[PDB]
């Protein structure tokens, strides 16, 4: 399962 | 926003379905048995179980539909069930209005009644309420209704709305709040309690 | 294992901010995404405010869009919520709710991922100043008897908010109690009463005392409940 939102990767 | 049948009815040992439609990912369910009261999960993810969750609960999303089973629901499964889900067009968290389960076969019990008149404590700082107590009836629907010696009082009268006890049966109370000089120039007051058509009525009188 | 403790709630001040604290144990926090529901008196649970596992994102409901602020603290093994202009709409019980999966898995709006909620906190936004209760006795009587049983209680009045605890013999006494969910009133005060039965020969040989305890007003009553005078 991949979650909808995270941090974006910087 | 999702939506979700306000009631649902199961016989007690039997199967009952509760579906939830309105999002395009995935659901959980979450049993309340009392309002305020943290919610219980039931099912997570469209159809995981959590650990200390018994087995006659099940999930099932096929499309974008969400049915919850309980196959051999007992008493305790009584409850508001909750869908919830993510909102893919808005962005946040959102949840159904919520499935009462009613486990049918209960038997019916007629309402007990305690009337008490005001204490010397509450006449001596001049005030007067009387407290009719209604407990272990079901169903949970009563009417109250408040007499001055024969005559219906038309006012002071707060009642509660009928809320399951522990032990499955419904309880109210009624305040009757009067003047001092009001409750002395009467012979007595009563509390009348209309459940399934009969009623039980207790009396009070000043001493 | 799992346990999600909120604080903070209670009486709160309309227009007014609040904050309250969900406190984490038994996993690690910062493992999760997490969010905050709530439940108005006599509505649905509502999607409050959700933030990722290191605070990169944050996400609220429509109803507290641009008066909300979640945060973390996972060195604290706490999740926050702040709520300001304060209306009456924003009365009931808050939540903190953990998802099943770890961050990677499920994001804080996955309202179909929970697995574990707080025992909820109260919130009341109003701007009625608290009030103690007035508790008087419910004498037991001979014509309220009911053969070798009596009725006895503690009529608790006009008190604001809720709730108040009820108790008899300093917690002694346990079976026969039945203590009735509070009514509101027109003037916007509850009231609420508290009986127990009790064996009818006991009256003229057992002392008994209502403890009523009402922690918003600072206010604990015991009242001796003696027969008829």
């Amino acid at each position: 399962k991949v979650a909808v939102v995270r941090t974006p990767p910087k | 926003a999702l939506t979700q049948p306000t009631s649902v009815s199961a016989n007690l040992g039997g199967s009952v379905e509760i579906t939830c439609s309105g999002s395009d990912y995935d659901y959980g369910w979450y049993q309340q048995k009392a309002p305020g009261s943290a919610p219980v999960t039931v099912i997570y993810w469209n159809d995981k179980r959590p650990s200390d969750i018994p087995s006659r609960f099940s999930g099932s999303t096929s499309g974008s539909t969400s049915t919850l089973t309980i196959t051999g629901v007992q008493a305790e499964d009584e409850a508001v069930y909750y869908c919830g889900a993510y909102d893919g067009s808005a962005g946040g968290g959102i949840f159904g209005a919520g499935t009462t389960l009613t486990v049918l076969g209960q038997p019916k019990a007629a309402p007990s009644v305690t009337l008490f008149p005001p204490s010397s404590e509450e006449l001596q700082a001049n005030k007067a309420t009387l407290v009719c107590l209604i407990s272990d009836f079901y169903p949970g629907a009563v009417t109250v209704a408040w007499k001055a010696d024969s005559s219906p009082v038309k006012a002071g009268v707060e009642t509660t709305t009928p809320s399951k006890q522990s032990n499955n049966k419904y309880a109210a109370s009624s305040y009757l709040s009067l003047t001092p000089e009001q409750w002395k120039s009467h012979r007595s007051y009563s509390c009348q309690v209309t459940h399934e058509g009969s009623t039980v009525e207790k009396t009070v009188a000043p001493t | 294992a799992v346990t999600l403790d909120e604080s903070g709630g209670g009486l709160q001040t309309p227009g007014g901010g609040l904050s309250l604290v969900c406190k984490a144990s038994g996993f690690t926090l910062s493992s999760y995404q997490m969010m905050w529901v709530r439940q108005a008196p006599g509505k649905g649970l509502e999607w409050v405010a959700g933030i990722t596992s290191r605070g990169g994102v944050t996400g609220y409901g429509s109803a507290v869009k641009g008066r909300a602020t979640i945060s973390r603290d996972n060195g604290q093994s706490t999740v926050r919520l702040q709520l300001n202009n304060l209306r009456a709409e924003d009365t009931g019980t808050y939540y903190c709710a953990k998802p099943a999966l770890d961050s990677d898995q499920c994001g804080f709006p996955e309202a179909g991922c929970i697995d574990a909620w707080g025992h909820g906190t109260e919130v009341i936004v109003s701007s009625a100043s608290t009030k103690g209760p007035s508790v008087f006795p419910l004498a037991p009587s001979s014509k309220s008897t009911s053969g070798g049983t009596a009725a006895l209680g503690c009529l608790v009045k006009d008190y604001f908010p809720e709730p108040v605890t009820v108790s008899w013999n300093s917690g002694a006494l346990t079976s026969g109690v039945h203590t009735f969910p509070a009514v509101l009133q027109s003037s916007g005060l509850y009231s609420l009463s508290s009986v127990v039965t009790v064996p009818s020969s006991s009256l003229g040989t057992q002392t008994y005392i209502c403890n009523v305890n009402h922690k918003p007003s600072n206010t604990k009553v015991d009242k001796k409940v003696e027969p008829k005078s």
